[PDB]
């Protein structure tokens, strides 16, 4: 959980395991923070950012007969 | 432009943007609008009153 | 301290016992207050109003012998 802080807003980033945020927990967390937000000030919810990265990867090897799929 | 019965940077003071048309002098820009015209440093042409070139149109 | 409250502003005016602010001090008061202020509320801190009052006194004495430096 990450809480950034701006003046009369309060934003909750927060994920998974996966680094998702699935619209039941994001309700659920809604829920459990309403009795913790400030009387008088507005509190979001909202997804990590995530960034999938994809590595293509070329590992030369010395063993050419250990070569295999796994 | 922030919201002014706050008075302070907020969420909510952000609002709607501004078009802002500044107005320049050119020398020779052939894209502007001509108030002007000069040959080897000399007036060419003066106009003493309003000019309206569709009135002017109609009354020549 | 003296809590100054407005309406989404909060002014923690402070001192230290001879009346002055120093930064490292407004920072550590800063920093105190992180944990206790309110979220997505303005706060600021700032040094009293202080006064520096110099004062000349015309005593006279009954026992004139106990004039000095004492």
């Amino acid at each position: 959980v990450y809480v950034y802080e701006e003046t009369g807003h309060i934003t909750v980033f927060a994920h998974d395991r996966n680094g998702n945020l699935s619209d039941t927990l994001k309700e659920d967390i809604i829920d459990a923070l309403q009795d913790y937000r400030p009387s008088g000030i507005m509190l979001d919810v909202t997804g990590v950012e995530k960034e999938e990265v994809n590595v293509s990867a070329t590992v030369t090897i010395s063993n050419k007969s250990r070569i295999g799929d796994t | 432009l922030l919201d002014q019965t706050s008075g302070v940077p907020s969420y909510f003071s952000k609002g709607a943007d501004r078009l802002e048309e500044k107005m320049s002098l050119t020398v020779n820009d052939p894209t502007s609008a001509t108030i002007y015209t000069f040959m080897d440093g000399d007036l060419y042409i003066q106009s003493t009153n309003a000019e309206m070139d569709k009135i002017n149109k109609v009354l020549a």
